[PDB]
């Protein structure tokens, strides 16, 4: 099928389900295309597959998305070279796509059973923007008899902190909003930082929505844990060294021009909560490697 | 500094229980019995244990050679299955 | 006068001339006060005078305004004062008062004299709010055949660095505007950070706009230079420890929203105020020897 289909598939399926990531939206368009096929030979199967990817990274500019076309890339081939008819492997390829997509949509629950013994009785807690993650873990940690309070931020420019505020208040639980300049003034109270991940990058920072490196660094000078959740399929290869060293076409969406994320150094950072267990910054490089198969 | 310990003290745990953590034994060690009725309204605390982070460890001196703390997750690796980490 | 004529007066003369500090305009209304005044006696005046500066500083919470009447009160009464006649007495008070008020408005020059040789050629500024002394350095420094950038922020919740930037069209200079929450991505690029102040502390630190702390730890955090401009009547009698110990009169005005916010005095170079540039260090006693 031509690209049109593929774009109005994508778009319908992020559309009917508000509750999905850009990721698995386009590994199911991904598979969907596979389904449609009419190709003799593998290469150039694999040609198509790296022109429709490359398709799809052009409507939406976020990180996960590249690097989740990579891995089902290279991860629906372990063996598919034995027989010489088309149909068996065409049919063993799809057998293993459906496999990935099962086993992708796990890793919420095991996120949240690891990290949900970490939050104290009667303790404050400071997040930064909207992730739906995040609200899962607080709502396994209320489900286990607790009590916290919240503290959030407006996170301009799209007052996405006023949405998380919302849904929280569903649930019964004290939480404040504050402004986006009084983060250090409000560090005093605080107990623990939680925030979510964009993209997990190979020296073990990570790339977040503008405004994480000052409250890192803030938290840092008043010796604060600083915790992250963050999933498998957002491993990317990149090693950035400072600021200006990250891609342009994740900066600007698609100083002025108000770029969209930022990077945070793994010497600010605590302790890393992902789907294959609890990591600090050191074991990512070897991850990552053992990772990328 | 220098920490020399073998093996068979490396545990697959994290710090994040606490409570039960320490170790607390019975006041009499710090202040006697023999005080009178100052022991009324005074609390005592004896901990035993203490918690050190790991940027103060510089070394590991152990039964097979010297590693820097950031080897020791490798080595949990190699030593117990993920499985049985809770018993 | 009475309490109304009192407000009224103050709020007309900050209402006439909105290039003008509530300091000034308190010290105008004081002096009107005391031109105004009947009765044979000292205590009554005194009496008088501290109930004007008491209805002043509640109809207006700025930290400003306290100091500087209490630095009136204490410098007016400096001299003589024995005689026999009120009279004499009056017009002695008067006159001090008048040589005060012609003082106080000769700081901003010497300020902008004295600060504006610390500016490099090709240098990139980073500053926050809107301040009227920074805007006087600034053009005293173009004035001088010398270039540089500046970088302002957006300064919630009233954007007044807009305004600021607006202003600063005027003057050729290139600027830019940027995000309240991205000042940590931008400090790379900055080279040093010239801030306003809204009063002076006695271990040395400062009391400013929410938003200050912020930028004065990511600062230290990549060792570029803090400078601050203030004034002497701007010097206060406190000493915090914390972010709770501001009094709760200046935190909120007339969900949180505090307005101000203190900064600690090992985070900060040099302040260069209208008695020269000091240390952090020399203010702890240049404050003991004001204050007479």
């Amino acid at each position: 099928m031509d690209d049109k289909e593929l774009i109005e598939y994508f778009k319908s399926q992020m559309k009917e389900d508000p509750d999905m990531a850009s990721a698995v939206a386009a590994i199911r368009t991904l598979l969907e295309f596979l389904k449609r096929d009419k190709g003799e030979t593998i290469q150039g199967l694999r040609a198509n597959l790296t022109s429709a990817i490359e398709t799809l990274c052009g409507v939406d500019s976020s990180v996960a998305v590249s690097s989740g076309g990579e891995l089902f890339l290279r991860f629906i081939s372990l063996a598919s070279l034995e027989y010489s008819d088309y149909s068996k492997c065409k049919k063993i390829m799809i057998e293993r796509g459906e496999l990935f997509l099962r086993r992708i949509s796990l890793s919420r629950n095991k996120i949240a059973d690891l990290c949900h013994t970490f939050i104290k009785d009667g303790a404050t807690i400071l997040t930064h923007a909207y992730s739906r993650v995040v609200l899962r873990v607080l709502e396994a940690a209320v489900a286990a008899k607790k009590r916290f309070s919240v503290y959030v931020t407006e996170s301009q420019p799209d007052l996405s902190g006023k949405k998380m505020a919302k849904a929280l208040c569903h649930l019964n639980v004290p939480v404040t909003v504050v402004l986006d300049a009084a983060v250090g003034y409000i560090m005093e109270k605080a107990d623990l930082v939680i925030v979510g991940a964009e993209g997990v990058v190979e020296n073990g920072g990570i790339i977040n929505k503008i405004g994480t490196n000052q409250m890192a660094v803030c938290a840092k000078a008043q010796n604060k844990p600083f915790y992250v959740v963050a999933e498998s399929f957002k491993f990317v290869r990149l090693f950035p060294l400072n600021q200006q060293d990250v891609p342009d076409k994740f900066k600007y969406k698609a100083k002025e021009e108000h770029p969209w994320v930022d990077y945070t150094a793994p010497s600010l950072i605590t302790l890393l909560f992902t789907d294959l267990g609890v990591l600090t910054p050191s074991a990512v490089s070897d991850e990552l490697i053992k990772l990328y198969l | 500094l220098i920490v020399c310990a073998p093996m068979f003290k490396l545990s697959p745990q994290f710090p994040n229980e606490e409570d039960s953590f320490h170790k607390f034994v019975a006041p009499e060690e710090v202040l006697p019995f023999t005080e009178g009725d100052i022991l009324e309204k005074v609390s005592v605390h004896c901990p035993v244990f203490d918690y050190v982070p790991p940027e103060l460890i510089t070394l590991f001196i152990s039964n097979i050679g010297g590693n820097a703390p950031s080897y020791i997750y490798r080595l949990m690796s190699e030593l117990y299955h993920p499985d049985d980490h809770v018993l």
